RNA sequence: CCCCACUAUGCUUAGCCCUAAACCUCAACAGUUAAAUCAACAAAACUGCUCGCCAGAACACUACGAGCCACAGCUUAAAACUCAAA
């Protein structure tokens, strides 16, 4: 009336803080480019974040935690960790469908390894 | 700081280790111990064990020095010492049998007593308090007092009146005036003795 | 919270991925080893996670899983202590030993044992001020004629302080094809390096850079710099040294020579003297540098 | 009326200020408080009432020794309350507040400076 | 309020006046220390017996009447109106 009355779950990935990339934490996207010395770091910067926006699309509200993207030669590995939710002739189709996009996407071969969890792996409350 | 809150400064004194370890006290002993544990920083290029070590010239020519140029500095304090060494080694030949009792031709000796005869006591500290300023008689610590007669006595050198007089000339004859009570650095203390004698009145405001 | 039969099957799959383990390495897994263990999974899971608790790890659960429980009676209600109703019953126990050892002794480094692992060893919370009666009687118990069960009793209680940072590493002394006994050593000052041979006798001839010391070293600061490790332990004209230096300026290189002449007469000095050079800083390298 | 049980369980300031000064001294002079305290030869500076009459601050001349200094703080801070009794059974006030003895450190000043100008060289007749 | 001066008065004699936080804020005598000692505080809790006094607050140490060496005095001492408190 008058004036004067008046007056969360997280991962292992999300729990630990950015400054642990090296002492706890580790990188998702491993590749030579960024190495001294070698080259097209930005190129596969791109590669890895249209990769990310892909597999989230082609997998939506399935992928547990972040992926894993791992290059060796020309070879592509997205080690994936996604949930037990989707049927699993979905989860065949969608293999397929995204290894065959993206192998002629980049002209390499591209490669799956998903991996199913129950449910999300919390590690700590925030 | 590069060196961690661990790191202890160094002692360079070389005879403070050959203490025989019957003379150690229980306090010494313990420190001694102590020390054996501790991080000990890497001693800075400067002082050393030698026996012709003097911290009071280091720290002149430190005062002396611009713009990091410490060989020039160094050639002027011991260009100064050598030329305090010949005048005063002038002086002794030219004089009579009993007057070279009193001669001193030690340059060292020279150097300290004259920066002792010029350390001042007795300081003033500005205070603005009633809208005015105050200068207010305050007691000098021993290391303020031994600053401020390094810095008279470098800054009275530094005088532009002196044209094309080099630097050791005029600091030798500067070290010998001040050597005899004499010379306008102790004046220079002379009238701050007195300028602060004139304000005893406004201790009352410390 | 972790029951008995879940560390009970923990164990189970411990001991079967160790014989599964030592089957992948193709050791013996009769003999293999929780050495074994960590070197084989840093191998097949290799990690420099600076953090050594965030690297692979494959541990006996015992090390790893905090679960305690202790029963302090049984079915027929009797507690197994006769101390128990105190609520204290380990440490009061063990205070009654302390004082029952000090009646005994009235007829005839290292660093105390801090509050919390006193605690950890009787699994029992305490507080400050009986911990501090704790340290008293033991105390006490020392400034008596303590025997053999009493010093080894209190050692019990007694932490080792493993920061004795007198473990400056004496070079070997080597041997040139002459005969002579040598040492090498390095140093490093700013981006000045210096590598020194110290000779076990000698004339008092340094040779930096294949060039006599007084014509190297124009200024004498450097030379008085030079001259603080052999000055310091009364050892002038009594070695040769012959030295490399590259890279710095005129006062960093001569830093860096010092350290390293420092440095190789640790070798030919007594233990003392070389605690002696350490607290005069002439062993210790200078980490200041050029700031961006 | 039962002591035993008691006993367990502004030019107006400036002229309160001067008569308590005058009453103090007047009290320190001989043994009335105590003996030890009269061989002590306290000697006061000023004594300044608070502005709303809570406190009475007695400001005491210090020495140059400091077991002295202390030694005087004690017997005064144990002889306070006496000194208010009396105070107030002389009938020089009606009422006074509690006296707080208070250490002078600014005539600690102007002894050393006079220490220090004794033996201070000013020049030639100057 | 502080300083100076000075009265009634504080003193004696002979009469009055009859009031006080005139209070140990405990009525006088006799007795008990056993019971749950005992609202609280004050000052440990009670018993027998007797006199005096009290029955919501305020109006009210008041009005009127009466008595008094008192005459702006003292003792005794109400009612009306009002309130749900005190
Ligand atoms: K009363
Ligand atoms: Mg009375
Ligand atoms: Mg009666
Ligand atoms: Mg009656
Ligand atoms: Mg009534
Ligand atoms: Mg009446």
């Amino acid at each position: 009336r008058e004036l004067p009355c008046a007056w969360k779950p997280v991962t292992y990935e999300e729990a630990h803080a950015p400054h642990y990339i090296a002492h706890r934490k580790g990188w998702l996207s491993l590749h030579t480019g960024n190495l001294d010395g070698e080259d097209h770091a930005a190129e596969r910067t791109v590669e890895d974040v249209f990769l990310r926006k892909f597999m989230w699309g082609t997998f939506p509200g399935c992928l547990a935690d972040q992926l894993v993207l791992k290059r060796r030669g020309n070879q592509l590995e997205i080690c994936a960790v996604v949930l037990r939710q989707l049927s699993p002739h979905k989860y065949y189709f969608l293999v397929g469908y995204s290894e065959t996009l993206l192998s002629y996407f980049y002209k390499c071969p591209v490669r799956l390894h998903l991996q199913t969890v129950p449910s999300k792996v919390v590690y700590k409350y925030l | 700081s590069r060196y961690s809150p661990e790191f202890k400064d160094p002692l360079i004194d070389k005879e403070y280790y050959r203490k025989p370890v019957e003379e150690l006290t229980e306090e010494e002993k313990y420190v001694r111990e102590l020390k054996k544990t501790q991080l000990i920083k890497a001693a800075p290029a400067g002082k050393t064990s030698s026996v012709f070590e003097d911290p009071v010239i280091s720290k002149f020519t430190n005062m002396m020095m611009i713009g990091g140029n410490k060989v020039l500095a160094r050639s002027l304090m011991i260009q100064t010492l050598e030329a305090v060494k010949r005048k005063q080694f002038e002086k002794y030949h030219a004089a009579s049998a009993e007057e070279q009792a009193t001669i001193e031709r030690n340059p060292y000796t020279i150097f300290h007593q004259a920066l002792k005869n010029c350390e001042p006591m007795i300081g003033l500290v500005p205070i603005l308090k009633g809208g005015r300023f105050y200068q207010v008689p305050v007691p000098l610590p021993d290391r303020r007092r031994r600053f401020l007669a390094m810095k008279w006595m470098i800054t009275e050198c530094r005088d532009k009146k002196h044209q094309r007089t080099l630097m050791p000339e005029k600091l030798s004859h500067k070290l010998l005036e001040a050597f005899h009570n004499q010379g306008p650095v102790i004046k220079r203390k002379h009238d701050l003795h007195k300028m602060a004698e004139a304000n005893r009145a406004l201790a009352h405001y410390r | 919270t972790y029951t008995e039969d879940f560390i009970k099957k923990q164990i189970e799959e411990f001991n079967i991925g160790k014989r599964h383990l030592a089957n992948m390495m193709g050791e013996d897994p009769e003999t293999f080893t929780q050495e074994d263990i960590d070197r084989a999974i840093a191998y097949l899971f290799p990690s420099g996670l600076f953090e050594k608790r965030a690297r692979p790890v494959m541990k006996h659960p015992e090390q790893i899983f905090p679960r305690q429980r202790a029963i302090q009676w049984g079915e027929d209600g009797r507690p197994f202590h006769y101390l128990f109703y105190t609520g204290k019953q380990s440490y009061y126990s063990l205070m009654h030993d302390v004082y029952g050892m000090l009646l005994n002794l009235e007829k005839h480094g290292s660093r105390w044992l801090i509050k919390e692992e006193l605690e950890e060893m009787l699994v029992e919370k305490l507080s400050d001020l009986d911990y501090m009666q704790f340290i008293r009687l033991l105390e006490k118990l020392l400034t008596s004629q303590c025997g053999a069960a009493e010093e080894e009793f209190v050692q019990r209680f007694r932490r080792s302080v493993t920061l004795e940072s007198k473990k400056q590493l004496i070079e070997p002394v080597q041997y040139d094809e002459q005969g002579m006994a040598f040492s090498k050593s390095e140093g490093k000052r700013k981006t000045a390096k210096a590598e020194a041979i110290v000779y076990k006798h000698g004339s008092g001839r340094i040779k930096v850079n294949g060039i006599d010391y007084q014509l190297y070293f124009p200024i004498t600061q450097d030379r008085e710099q030079l001259m603080f490790p052999f000055h310091f332990v009364d050892r002038l004209g009594k070695h040769d040294v012959t030295c490399t230096v590259s890279g710095g300026g005129r006062s960093a290189q001569a830093g860096a020579i010092r350290l390293a002449m420092a440095k190789a007469l640790c070798s030919f000095v007594t233990e003392d003297e070389v605690e002696w050079m350490r607290q005069a800083g002439l062993l210790t390298t200078d980490p200041r540098v050029r700031e961006r | 009326k039962n002591w035993l049980k008691k006993f367990a369980s502004h030019a107006r300031l400036r002229a309160l200020n001067g008569l308590l000064y005058k009453a103090l001294t007047d009290l320190l002079c001989t043994p009335e408080v105590s003996q030890e305290l009269y061989d002590l030869n306290v000697e006061l500076s000023k004594v300044s009432l608070t502005p709303d009459f809570s406190a009475c601050r007695a400001y005491w001349k210090t020495t140059l020794s400091a077991e002295q200094n202390a030694h005087m703080e004690a017997v005064l801070q144990r002889s306070a309350a006496h000194m208010r009794h009396l105070l107030m059974s002389q009938q020089t006030l009606r009422n006074v507040p509690p006296i707080v003895f208070v250490q002078d450190k600014g005539n600690a000043a102007l002894a050393e400076l006079d220490q220090l100008l004794a033996v201070a060289d000013f020049g030639p007749r100057d």
